[PDB]
């Protein structure tokens, strides 16, 4: 109720503001072929790609079963700085779940990790240990991971989809994996392809705004004033939003750091070349 | 604005050179059909002074605003042609193949100004190209 | 602290019932034993079925699961009302969970009271 006014910004892909609504601008994916175009990249070792997903069947008796996801990670995990956060997001569906009484599911995850000696996880996401009562349903699963400190240079890495079936009888399941994503940050923002595969079409088309309320932003599309964006704002090479107006507010910056901003114009999936960059530096606090 | 800009998209990872010429009534552009012009083969060919700038795969050919013309764009790979009736503006690339070519319609923003800068934020304002 | 308390309470039980203190859309508990959860929704003290159902399950470790219901409309709905409730399969002994009905933009009660019943494995 105080005199302090807050500008709330949200993005969408429909003029009404409902289609693909977000209070947070999407971040680029660090995974490769997340769109399941063909049996390559992330889906290289799945049984097949069909529609926009990958299908794979895990079967074993007193065993660890894995499929290498290594070809689906843009960059090697030893490039990530320790302490940084990365967020994994994925749609998952179990079409068949044949795991008997004696059989136990363990270490069921999609994980980038150190290998021999260490085995410490770098960036991971646990998958449902018993989806038998939720079969044939898309489950969205998210997890933020903190990069562990560097190991000896002799200690290697790997990226795998793993499951362990232990007990008397064989266990098996069939899983569909749709739009896997890994991004830098603590938020699972909307699905985006990788930087090398992204096009103009892949970004939000509409911007929604409202003012003066509490510091926290509404989660109702209708609370916003929706306009078709005419400009795209790139902070340090990555897009952070846009506007219908000839002005934009850069938020969540860190103190005393240099930044570069360049803007492009949008005209219905026709994007102009980016403008000449301009440099600024945030002030230092007392 | 700055001028008349023709965009040439190519397959080189570098900066291909572009040479611009202008000429009227070359073969196939005569108003009353083949060889109905005043100088068979084409009238005076003028070399057009261009200012070139580059981004990966895209050459921007800036010509003086006075040359600004409409017209069909023909891509012959080795050269691009901007045909407006009887008039032709010819762009010859060197060391690459023309992928696509067109008069720049969606133009990049211009007077970028950073204002209201604090420790956690800044305001970016600009002007349409 | 309340994890071990709830675990001792329902130790000999094959069922456990949970609801928020503020009669709201979220419910937090520590599974007393490996179980199966059934989520029901209420409005003004009356249970209801149908509408938009987007259920989320979170754990203090930072794992979140988001289940979005698409009703059985592929028939000669017309007669099916779905969901009447939501069922979840692999809950584990000692784990804290936070269930919530994420608010509906179009339709269906906006702020319903949720109840979670756990059925021991
Ligand atoms: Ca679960």
């Amino acid at each position: 109720m105080a005199d302090k006014n807050y500008l709330h910004t949200a993005y969408a892909n429909s003029a009404d503001g409902t289609d693909g609504f977000t209070t947070v601008y999407p971040n680029l994916n660090l995974l490769v072929n997340s769109s399941a175009k063909n049996k390559e990249g992330f889906f290289k070792n799945f049984d097949k790609v069909e529609n926009g997903y990958g299908e794979v069947t895990m079967k074993g008796t007193n065993a660890w079963v894995n499929k290498d996801l290594g070809e689906g990670f843009s960059i090697q995990p030893i490039n990530y700085k320790p302490g940084d956060k990365y967020t994994m997001s994925v749609d998952v569906m179990f079409t068949s779940w044949n795991v008997p009484a004696g059989t136990t599911i363990s270490a069921f995850w999609m994980r980038q990790r150190y290998t021999e000696n260490s085995w410490k996880e770098i960036c991971t996401i646990d998958l449902p240990k018993d989806p038998s009562k939720m079969l044939n349903q898309w489950i969205r699963i998210t997890q933020t991971s903190t990069i562990p400190p560097y190991e000896d240079p002799s200690v290697g890495t790997q990226a795998i989809l793993n499951v362990g079936f232990f007990g008397q009888q064989e266990g098996s399941f069939t899983i569909r994996v749709r739009n896997p994503k890994q991004e830098l940050g603590s938020i699972a923002t909307p699905y985006m392809p990788s930087a090398s595969e992204v096009t103009t079409a892949d970004w939000p088309k509409f911007v929604g705004t409202y003012v003066d309320t509490n510091p926290v932003s509404s989660t109702v599309s209708s609370k916003y004033d929706w306009d078709e964006m005419k400009y795209r704002v790139y902070l340090d090479g990555t897009p952070v939003g846009g506007s219908k107006l000839l002005s934009f507010d850069l938020e969540n910056l860190k103190a005393g750091t240099s930044y570069n901003v360049q803007v492009s114009q949008i005209n219905g999936n026709v994007e102009s070349d980016k403008s000449e960059s301009v440099a600024f530096k945030t002030t230092l606090p007392k | 604005p700055s001028g008349f800009n023709v965009v040439i998209e190519h397959d080189s990872e570098y900066q291909p050179d572009v040479k611009v010429t202008y000429y009227k009534n070359s073969i196939g552009t005569e108003a009353n059909g083949f060889d109905t012009g005043p100088v068979f083969g084409g009238e005076r060919i003028y070399n057009l002074a261009s200012s070139l700038s580059y981004i990966r795969n895209k050459i921007n050919v800036e010509l003086p605003s006075v040359y600004a013309m409409a017209g069909e764009v023909v891509n012959n790979g080795n050269e691009l042609l901007l045909i407006n009736g009887t008039e032709i503006m010819r762009f010859v690339i060197e060391g690459a193949t023309i992928t696509k070519g067109y008069v720049e319609k969606v133009k990049p923003p211009t007077n970028l100004i950073v204002s209201d800068v604090t420790s956690t934020s800044a305001k970016i304002s600009w002007e349409n190209g | 602290v309340d994890g071990d308390f709830t675990m001792k309470k329902f130790a000999d039980s094959y069922v456990a019932f949970f609801a928020n203190k503020g009669s709201g859309n979220t419910v937090t508990f520590t599974a007393p034993w490996d179980c199966t959860a059934e989520v029901e929704l209420f409005y003004h003290g009356w249970g209801y079925s149908g509408g938009e159902w987007e259920i989320g399950i979170t754990t203090p470790s930072g794992l979140t699961q988001i289940y979005e219901a698409t009703g059985y409309t592929n028939g000669h709905n017309q007669a099916i009302s779905m969901p009447t409730k939501a069922i979840y399969s692999g809950l584990k002994k000692g784990l804290q969970y936070t269930f919530d009905i994420r608010d509906a933009n179009g339709r269906g009660p906006k702020h319903p009271m949720m109840i979670v019943k756990l059925y021991r494995n």
